[PDB]
């Protein structure tokens, strides 16, 4: 859960 | 949360406008295809649809009020879902294929260029087929996209707020329903069928996530970042 | 097909009355388990409960009107979410543990003792809860059931769906008659029915574990039990 | 093909 996470933060 | 207090009316407005576009797969792909070949066309596409789907999830109202855990939670456990009924959707108008893109539109026979995936190529064809026959309308549809989204990970604070959203959506569907002409016994009838197809598609995606681990083992998969994650999280 | 005429009460009574009967765990006073002797309890009575789930099948109106080939295929696909759905259903009056059998009632530590299926066992603690906080009544349980054999195999069919239309107007009809408002009405038939993904997700997920189970040879599987589980 | 599933639904 690391691209997801930021994508979601972005 | 303005998303408890808005109508049915802007319920549909709200997730029609969020709708995410329809992308192109990899232009002039080399027939037929192979194994390798027509993974990595489907990959690819995939990959970029979840991308839009991560900011299409960001506008379904009250998924902005859950913790950021939650929001990823939500995401891992539904993309597929959320894929596979887009698909279904796009296809609904062509008897016997799959519109995974305007520029491709495959048959079951191409499905066997990979294997195992025949099988799963039938399910998204009979429940497209069951979408035809239904007549499923546009606002039906993104009214169970964003279902599949807040219920497929769902199972006390963020489950009551999602547990109201959730029954906001029943309300707009019966509301679409009542305005289509429907007795009320036939909006009952309807809304069970239609959610009665949520459990197909939760089949599909759980059988097709244990294929997309069968083809990553077999290095038959393109190194796509995202799309491993997001089969990594079950 | 007859089930068609019948009114909701008649259709309730049916299903209630075609219920299986509860039944018990070989005896065995020794406690912990083991690995094999947890899988061997529960295999032998899983065995046991599917005789009985097919004699029940048989008195859900309208499945006797489908032919061999058709009923086969329901059951076939159904197996484990019924016996997951029942075993969720006797779990309610006891929070926290699973009620495989009266003399045979398993906490979530006794589920660590098979690797793998403590997973399953959380999610169908999970599930129970969220019956037991629904309030779920023993009618609209026996519906839910019939809903999942008729549903689960449907698209692997119009009086399959017609007896399904069926069952939908029985549980309105008994939430009217529970008192509930037509708004109340919808708002928890869709809340229902949005828990059978959720069962159709376990039994997946329990019938990837069993297999990965049988190839592990932990115990041998009974002949019902092996041809249930290969037809998937 | 023979079944137990057969015998007893039958
Ligand atoms: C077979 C289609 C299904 C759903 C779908 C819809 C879409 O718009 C784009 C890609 C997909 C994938 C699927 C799938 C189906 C089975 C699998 O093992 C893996 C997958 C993942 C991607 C294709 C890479
Ligand atoms: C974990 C319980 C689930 C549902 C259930 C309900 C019941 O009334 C009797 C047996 C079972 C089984 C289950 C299960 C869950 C995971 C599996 O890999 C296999 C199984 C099969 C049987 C236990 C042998
Ligand atoms: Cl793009």
């Amino acid at each position: 859960h690391k691209i997801l996470h930021r994508l979601l933060q972005d | 949360s303005l998303a408890l207090s808005l109508t049915a009316d802007q319920m549909v407005s709200a997730l029609l406008d969020a709708e995410p576009p329809i992308l192109y797969s990899e232009y002039d792909p080399t027939r037929p295809f192979s194994e390798a070949s027509m993974m990595g066309l489907l990959t690819n596409l995939a990959d970029r649809e979840l991308v839009h789907m991560i900011n299409w999830a960001k506008r379904v109202p009250g998924f902005v009020d859950l913790t950021l855990h939650d929001q990823v939670h939500l995401l891992e456990c539904a993309w597929l879902e959320i894929l596979m009924i887009g698909l279904v959707w796009r296809s609904m108008e062509h008897p016997g294929k799959l519109l995974f893109a305007p520029n491709l539109l495959l048959d079951r026979n191409q499905g066997k260029c990979v294997e195992g995936m025949v099988e799963i190529f039938d399910m998204l064809l009979a429940t497209s087929s069951r979408f035809r026959m239904m007549n499923l309308q546009g606002e039906e549809f993104v009214c169970l996209k964003s279902i599949i989204l807040l219920n497929s990970g769902v199972y006390l604070e963020e489950k009551d707020h999602i547990h109201r959203v959730l029954d906001k959506i029943t309300d707009t569907l019966i509301h679409l329903m009542a305005k289509a002409g429907l007795t009320l016994q036939q909006q009952h009838q309807r809304l069970a069928q239609l959610l009665l197809i949520l459990s197909h598609i939760r089949h599909m995606s759980n059988k097709g996530m244990e294929h997309l681990y069968s083809m990553k083992c077999k290095n038959v998969v393109p190194l796509y970042d995202l799309l491993l994650e997001m089969l990594d999280a079950h």
